[PDB]
Formats: structure tokens, C-alpha cells, sequence
């Protein structure tokens, strides 16, 4: 949802 | 006789052969940067590679396909870890041996090699599978009722906030069906080969808790890769 | 759990 790596980036832990 | 379902869901098994070449092939281009990590770490390394390799089977498989992102991950966040532990069971049955396991990546290793350097908790452990492992050659655990399993393990009727839960009670109630059928059909002689299966869950549920406390004690040790996916999962 | 949602949703 907003292109997977992006969100991964903004979400992840660190 | 095989019946319809488990032969769609038998089409999902991912190519055995070249996943093993993929993993073996990451953890040689990853070696790559250090003039370094132990055995542990390695097996740590091998074994998040087996969950990348397990979520896509799941992420493209008939069913799984048809859930929303948040169903997903509630199952496999519930499962991920059994997931694993079925996968290197069903291994060690299909190629393993004796006083050897067999890895994912493609090789036989004498058990000595990892008994030799390992401790009380991981004894437990190896030996639990152990046992489970040989509970299942003595059943003659195919392949058939292999992935009926791994779906029953899947899409379990334990977890919660679950939204479509009508679709993870068709499969279940399904799946469970189409085991029993085929386990009278290929086995009639031996009406117990239903029952022995469905009972080796609770054994996979357990030995897969275990493996996640002993894993966060080595993670809490410090003997852990920086941030590998395992821990991730295990992070919730 | 960011890493899971990435793995199903990537490519
Ligand atoms: C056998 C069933 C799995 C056992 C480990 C389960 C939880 C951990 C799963 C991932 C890590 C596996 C670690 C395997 C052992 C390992 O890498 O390192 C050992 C040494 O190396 C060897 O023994 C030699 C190598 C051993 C090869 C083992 C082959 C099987 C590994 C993969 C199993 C499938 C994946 C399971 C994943 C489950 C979720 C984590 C460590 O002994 P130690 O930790 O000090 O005991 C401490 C003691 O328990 C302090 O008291």
C-alpha cells in the first residue's frame, strides 16, 4: 500500500 | 486416488530442487564482507531464508491468494514458525537418514557435528523433533498428507481478528475432508493413519514454541545476526 | 510487523 518497499521503509523498526 | 483438493494444493509445492541451489547461492553471495559469524549464525541465516521461501508459497497458493493483507499476516504470524518446523520434519523424512540431518540447502550432516557443540535447551529440542520426526517415518508420511497439513497448520481456527474467517473454516472443514478420504481410500487396512496425523499438530505446535523461546534466549545472548527476519517475526 | 506486510506485498 504505497509501493511495499517504501511503506517497509517508513514502518520498520530501526 | 488422489481427491481434487489435494491435488491443487500439491501443485503449489514450490520447486524443491532449485530452492535449495537459491539458498545456497544467497548464503555464499552474502559471505562477502568480513576479513566473522559462527555455525549458529549460519543455521540462523539458513533458516530465515526458509521464511522467505515459506511465505511466498503461501503469498501465490490456492485460498491464501484470496485474503485480504491483514488476514494473511494474522495466519502466517501465527503459524510461521510451525510452518518451518513441518518443512524441516517433512525433510528429514523424504531424505534424511540416521545420526544425520539433511538441510535445506542440500546436505547431509552427521548428527555429531551438531551434538558435539550443542546445549540443555537445544538437546530438548533436537530431540523432540527427533522423535516426532521418527513418529512420522513410521507412518509412511507422504507427500499427499504432507501439504494437507501444512494447510490445516495454515489455516488454523485459533486466530483472532480474523476477517474473512468464513474462508479459513471452508479450508480447514475441507482439507480435513479431504485427508480423511484419502487416508481410507490409499490406506484401508490401517484406519488409524487419519487419526496419527491430525495428532502430530499439537507435537508441531509445541516443539515450534519451544524453538521460538530457545531462539529469543540466543537472540537475548546476543548470538543472533543483526535484525535477520526470524527475530522480526518473533518481534510481535 | 512491517517486514511480513512488505513480503506480501512486494512485487
Ligand atoms: C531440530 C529442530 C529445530 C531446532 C532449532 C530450532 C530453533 C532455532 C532454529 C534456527 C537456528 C538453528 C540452530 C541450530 C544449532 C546451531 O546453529 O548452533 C548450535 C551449535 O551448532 C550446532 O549445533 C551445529 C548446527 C546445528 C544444525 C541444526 C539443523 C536444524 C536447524 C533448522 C531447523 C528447522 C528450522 C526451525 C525453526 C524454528 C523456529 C526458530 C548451538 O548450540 P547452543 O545454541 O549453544 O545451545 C545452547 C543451550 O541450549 C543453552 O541452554
Amino acid at each position: 500500500k504505497e509501493n511495499a518497499l517504501l511503506r517497509y521503509l517508513l514502518d520498520k523498526d530501526d | 486416488s488422489i481427491p481434487h483438493l489435494i491435488l491443487e494444493l500439491l501443485k503449489c509445492e514450490p520447486d524443491e530442487p532449485q530452492v535449495q541451489a537459491k539458498i545456497m547461492a544467497y548464503l555464499q553471495q552474502e559471505q562477502a564482507n568480513r576479513s566473522k559469524l559462527s555455525t549458529f549464525g549460519l543455521m540462523c541465516k539458513m533458516a530465515d531464508q526458509t521464511l522467505f521461501s515459506i511465505v511466498e508459497w503461501a503469498r501465490s497458493s490456492i485460498f491464501f491468494r484470496e485474503l485480504k493483507v491483514d488476514d494473511q499476516m494474522k495466519l502466517l504470524q501465527n503459524c510461521w514458525s510451525e510452518l518451518l518446523i513441518l518443512d524441516h520434519i517433512y525433510r528429514q523424512v523424504v531424505h534424511g537418514k540416521e545420526g544425520s540431518i539433511f538441510l535445506v540447502t542440500g546436505q547431509q550432516v552427521d548428527y555429531s557435528i551438531i551434538a558435539s557443540q550443542a546445549g540443555a535447551t537445544l538437546n530438548n529440542l533436537m530431540s523432540h523433533a527427533q522423535e516426532l520426526v521418527a513418529k512420522l517415518r513410521s507412518l509412511q508420511f507422504d507427500q499427499r498428507e504432507f501439504v494437507c497439513l501444512k494447510f490445516l497448520v495454515l489455516f488454523s481456527l485459533d486466530v483472532k481478528n480474523l476477517e474473512n474467517f468464513q474462508l479459513v473454516e471452508g479450508v480447514q472443514e475441507q482439507v480435513n475432508a479431504a485427508l480423511l478420504d484419502y487416508t481410507m481410500c490409499n490406506y484401508p487396512q490401517q484406519t488409524e493413519k487419519f487419526g496419527q496425523l491430525l495428532l502430530r499438530l499439537p507435537e508441531i505446535r509445541a516443539i515450534s514454541m519451544q524453538a521460538e523461546e530457545y531462539l529469543y534466549y540466543k537472540h537475548l545472548n546476543g548470538d543472533v545476526p543483526y535484525n535477520n527476519l526470524l527475530i522480526e517475526m518473533l518481534h510481535a
